[PDB]
């Protein structure tokens, strides 16, 4: 009861209103961006090399 | 390579003309330490030595061009105009040619994508 209590207590004072606005979305969709940008690249790269292979017979 | 050697010697005299050309320079930068640079000296003298190569380098080739093996020459009038090897390495350089204009344009349209893209936000 004591502790369950002193919890209870604790809990009101931080008071956990409406939910907090707060979101790491943004940082998330931008380093997916840069993440889908070195794929890209590393595509891109790829390909050329297999281009070169090619002509370097 | 009789050929080869009248181009060699027409670049030599263009190496001559090119080499005096920097010796003047380098002589126009000289300080005269007031300092003791001395590495000026060092570029000065192993110029100067490269001079002394390509002269003797042009008279071995002048001989060799007037050398007339056995040449019966027309004067330069009526010259004026008023092998299967040859196109088989012409076939083959054009072809790798064409291979290495696609890997140019390959890589131009990546450098103009990651160029969009970083611009765009970076």
């Amino acid at each position: 009861e004591a502790e369950l209590s002193a919890q209870i207590r604790y809990l009101t004072q931080v008071a956990t209103g409406q939910p907090h606005e707060g979101s790491s979305y943004s940082s998330r969709k931008d380093c997916q961006m840069a993440l889908k940008r070195v794929d890209y690249a590393r595509l891109k790269l790829s390909d050329v090399a297999r281009t070169c292979e090619q002509m370097l017979e | 390579n009789t050929a080869s050697l009248c181009r060699i010697g027409q670049e030599t005299v263009q190496d001559i003309v090119y080499r005096t050309m920097e010796i003047f320079q380098l002589l126009r930068n000289m300080q005269l330490p007031n300092g003791t640079y001395q590495d000026r000296l060092t570029k000065l003298q192993d110029n100067l030595r490269q001079l002394s190569v390509l002269f003797r380098k042009l008279r071995l080739v002048y001989d060799k061009c007037n050398e007339n093996c056995g040449g019966m020459d027309p004067i330069p009038v009526e010259q004026l105009i008023p092998r299967r090897e040859i196109a088989e390495v012409n076939k083959k350089l054009k072809q790798k040619n064409q291979q290495l204009k696609q890997i140019m344009d390959q890589l131009r349209n990546l450098i103009w994508d990651i160029n969009a893209m970083l611009a765009m936000r970076n």
